[PDB]
């Protein structure tokens, strides 16, 4: 479907409103959702209390 | 025959409002329907 223009999507049954960024597994539309994580390669100093630390730099 | 416009418009009786519709206005706009072709 790239760039392909609206009526050829509609010649192939597909919606040319249909934003994409999916897969078909199987024929089910599955999305990878954006998993949120630390940043690596960045110093991060915390406290973290309850713990025999004052201070910890993590990377 | 003679018919000027002048005369035209004695022949009616009384034909001759407002148009606040029209009104240009910042906070409000228009509307779009569906084409065929877009981006």
């Amino acid at each position: 479907l790239n760039g392909l223009t609206d009526r050829d999507l509609c010649e192939l049954n597909e919606c040319p409103l249909d934003p994409g960024g999916y897969f078909i597994i199987n024929g089910s539309e599955k999305v990878l959702i954006a998993q949120e994580k630390m940043a690596t390669n960045t110093v991060y100093v915390f406290a973290k209390k309850d713990s025999k630390y004052a201070y910890t730099g993590e990377c | 025959v003679l018919l000027d416009p002048a005369d035209e418009k004695l022949l009616e009786e009384e034909i001759q409002r407002s148009q606040q519709h029209a009104k240009v206005v910042p906070w409000m706009r228009k509307t779009e329907y569906i084409s065929t072709e877009f981006n």
